Order: structure tokens, then sequence, then C-alpha cells
């Protein structure tokens, strides 16, 4: 497992693992010279061999509509199950944790009503809109799996995690990838977990409301299935 | 010029050298039967980052799945390209008559140490140019945007603000092979 992860990539190449499939840290670029690469860590993920070629193809796609921030695809070895992507994030201060959605609201719950915390939600829904937009879906759209990207005094959200993604123009799966991040929202029981989707919401609208009058009735069709969505997510 | 390892592949070498003011290209391409490199032309290369993604490729196609051409010197010109024809990548990614900058490639697959001074000398008796460093300072001068965004079928909207930008979608396009 470790074995094997080690034997492939050789002694040369230093890994931690952080995840348990699995998913390693090193600070080695697998092809640039040493010295000649320009960040201090990277990613690889390893699935015993089609999660792998999904998300490879994805990140590649999706990286190519502007305004669209996911991390860069270094290098692909789909006979192996080998993927190496840029690392996104870094530890909070306070030991806070790994700077993903959940633990930055975690860290934020008891007191929310800020304009960094409204700013950046909103910039997570803006995120999941150009996603939607293109007619892309997530497929495990949790708090988990957006990462936020220190800049300056902001954060810059990133969409990660693409092995369950796929295109799609269904407003059904729109809305379940909503209901999806909605839900995990909610699970944290925090008294503001309400407001932080209602930012989020204003993100996405945004984006559907500045593409006109097509956009506009995208926008209702979508919202009209997620709030089925909500409806069908519940006993009855 | 510049001698390189890929990290799982500690055995195998690669050098890598740019010319400018070529002269010659017509000849190289004439007598590229008779000579072992590769020689790229360097309007499809835009950065290191990019040349060592398809270096990588190579490596990882010719042990885990199947070589197509030659030697690992062709491969490396097919895996620089989004396409599986072999000869659409040679035209493209190799010199022309009209090339006036080139890359010169080379594997070393043997253990044991490249003999530098013997490469940089029959290099120079092949290439009518003059040699500068194989670095992305070099590499940003001669890569031509637009025939890349033709090559690698890169739409109009995207709209990298640096070579890093751009660097990226070609990556891309590498590893998806
Ligand atoms: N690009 C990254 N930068 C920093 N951490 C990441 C990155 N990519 C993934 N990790 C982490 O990897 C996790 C698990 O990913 P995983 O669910 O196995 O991928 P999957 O095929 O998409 N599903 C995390 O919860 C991470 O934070």
């Amino acid at each position: 497992f470790i074995d094997k992860v080690s034997s492939y990539l050789t002694p040369d190449v230093d890994i931690a693992p952080i995840s348990q499939a699995i998913v390693f840290t090193t600070t080695t670029h697998p092809y640039l010279p040493r010295a000649k690469d320009s960040h201090q860590k990277y990613i690889i993920k390893y699935r015993p061999p089609h999660r792998t070629l999904n998300e490879s193809r994805l990140l590649a796609k999706l990286y190519l509509i502007p305004g669209l921030c996911v991390p860069q695809l270094i290098a692909c070895d789909p006979y192996n199950g080998f993927i190496w992507l840029e690392f996104l994030g870094e530890d909070l201060p306070g030991g806070h944790g790994f700077s993903n959605l959940k633990n930055f609201l975690w860290m934020h719950d008891q007191d929310p009503y800020s304009d960094l915390v409204a700013t950046t939600l909103r910039k997570v829904g803006r995120q999941i809109g150009l996603l939607h937009w293109n007619d892309y879906c997530h497929g495990d759209l949790t708090s988990s799996n957006i990462v936020l990207v220190r800049d300056g005094a902001r954060w810059t959200p990133h969409l990660i995690d693409f092995g369950l993604g796929s295109v799609s123009n269904l407003v059904e799966d729109k809305g379940v990838d909503l209901y999806v991040l909605e839900r995990a929202i909610l699970s944290t029981h925090s008294k503001h977990a309400e407001k932080y989707n209602a930012w989020i919401m204003e993100g996405f609208e945004e984006v559907y409301r500045e593409q006109g009058a097509k956009g506009a009735k995208k926008l209702k069709e979508v919202t009209k299935r997620f709030e089925e969505v909500r409806l069908r997510g519940r006993k009855r | 010029m510049v001698v390189s390892i890929i990290p799982q592949f500690p055995d195998i070498k690669v050098s890598l050298a740019l010319f400018e003011q070529v002269k010659n290209a017509k000849e190289i391409r004439s007598k590229m039967s008779e000579l072992s490199f590769a020689f790229i032309d360097p309007r499809l290369v835009c950065s290191g980052e990019q040349m060592y993604s398809a270096i990588y490729k190579t490596l990882i196609e010719v042990k885990y799945n199947k070589m197509r051409t030659r030697n690992l010197n062709s491969e490396c010109v097919l895996c620089l390209s989004p396409t599986s024809n072999i000869s659409d990548a040679f035209l493209k990614f190799g010199i022309k008559d009209d090339s006036s900058q080139l890359i010169c490639l080379k594997f070393h697959t043997n253990t044991d140490d490249v003999d530098k001074e013997q490469l940089r000398t029959i290099m120079t008796s092949i290439v009518k140019g003059q040699e500068i460093e194989f670095n992305d300072d070099n590499l940003s001068r001669f890569y031509d945007e637009a025939l890349i965004r033709k090559i690698y079928k890169l739409s109009d909207d995207f709209k990298p603000q640096d070579v890093n930008g751009l660097s990226r979608a070609l990556v891309d396009a590498i590893q998806l092979r």
C-alpha cells in the first residue's frame, strides 16, 4: 500500500499520507528539475485501477473556463492510477485547521457577521454558479471539498475532488449538488447555518443574473428544481 | 545545455539544448535519417514545464503502456503533441525547413554519466547556429501563441495573463494523452 506507492515513486520522492484510494503530499515535483519548480508541496492521489480518469479530464476542462478556480493538474499516470495536483490551502492560524470551508466556518462561528465571512461565502456561491452555468456537476459538494486559498487579507474559494464530477445540463443534478452543500452546512447544527447558505446562494444567483434574460430563466429553473429537491429530501 | 532526470526514473538522463540563428534546418532535416536526437520547433514550446511534462509522459508511456515510435526521442515529440497521429506530431512539433531556432533533445538510457563535452561537440557539428541557455527566459522569446492556440485547439475565450497560464493548458493536453 504505502509500500507499492513508495516503490512506484522510488526513494527519491518523499511522501506523507494525509487521507486514506489514498492521498499524499510531497515536496518533490514529478518532472521539473529540483529547485526549478515554484511551490513548496504537491498532492498525489493514488487509486488502484473511473475516478482517476474522470477527475483528470474535468480538472483540465474546468481550468479553461474563465473565473473557475480548481487545482492544477500536474501529472497523470492512468495506467497505475496516480494523479499529481497543485496543493491548495494552508493551516488556519490558532490551530483552527486546514483552510477548507468547514474549518473556516467553524473558526468564525461565534462572530460570523463580518465582511470577510459574507464576502467569502458569496465567492463560494459564485464558483458553484460558474460550474452549473457551464453545465458541470461536482457530485460531492460538501464543505470539505471547497478550499480557501489566502489572498492577502481575503480568501479565494477553489473547488476540489472531482472524482464523481460530470458533464450535465440537467437541473436535477444541479439541484442535488446545491442540496448536498446546503445539508453539509446545516449538519454542523450552527445557529448561523441558514445565513451561511443564504450568502452562498446570493453568489450563485449573481452569476446567473449576469447572463441577461437567458440567465434569469435558467436561474428560475434551477431554483425551482432545488426547492423540489429540498422537499423530496425530507420524510413525507 | 541542461542534463536532467525525472525523479521516478533515476537512470534515464535527458539533455536539452536551445539554439538561435539556426542556418541549416533544411540540411538537418534531410540528414535526420543518416545521423540520435529529436529536433523540436520552439515555436510550439513556451516553457520548461511543458517540455518536462512531455518527457514525463514519454517515460510513463514506454514503461507502463506502449511505445508507438522508434525510440524515446521520437516518442517525446509525439508526447508533446495533443494528437495520437505520429506523422502529424513529427510535422508540427519537429523543426521545419525554415526554422531559425531549435531545441535539441536526447535521452541517455545507459547508466554512467553523460559525456557533456562530446555531446556539445556532436551538437555543434550538426547544428549551424548559436546555442543559448535552455531556460524559460529564452523559451519565452520564441514560442508562437497563435500557432499554439491552433495546434492545441484552445478557445478564444481562454485568455491566460502570462506564460504560466498558457503552459498550464498545454501540460493538461499533454497529460491527458
